[PDB]
């Protein structure tokens, strides 16, 4: 992020809820690391725009 | 059966090798564990 | 690729020059700072 506009800087993502993998790179992480929540019984969610 | 070449595959059964500290392969793993009512569960896998 | 001329360009990827405290092009800045919900705005700039 130099002058007025952005180098190439992008923000998307995606997630891998895949059990079995090192995950960090570089000595860097993803960008974070968790475990499973153990997900919904009887919850949901609410989308608006 | 021999090998002279080989990507990742392992086998159990006979044997008269001897677990050379310099070179066992790989790695060795002596003994079954599981008892009767020990189950298992196992992963797809993969990395990156 | 190789350049033997040039006004102000940065880049980043590559690498097998040793930061020298002789010349390292101008100055120089290791590693990837911001973490994920780090968020920023720039401006446009120039002075006088």
């Amino acid at each position: 992020f130099d002058r007025e506009g952005k180098g190439r800087v992008t923000g998307e993502e995606w997630l891998v809820r895949s059990v079995g993998a090192y995950l960090p790179a570089v000595f860097e992480e993803v960008l974070d690391l968790v475990d499973a929540v153990i997900l919904t019984e009887k919850t949901a969610l609410h989308l608006r725009a | 059966d021999k090998v002279m070449a080989g990507d990742e595959w392992l086998f159990e059964g006979p044997g008269t090798y001897i677990p050379q500290k310099e070179v066992e392969v790989v790695e060795i793993i002596q003994a079954t564990v599981i008892k009767q009512n020990q189950a298992l569960r196992l992963r797809a896998r993969k990395e990156c």
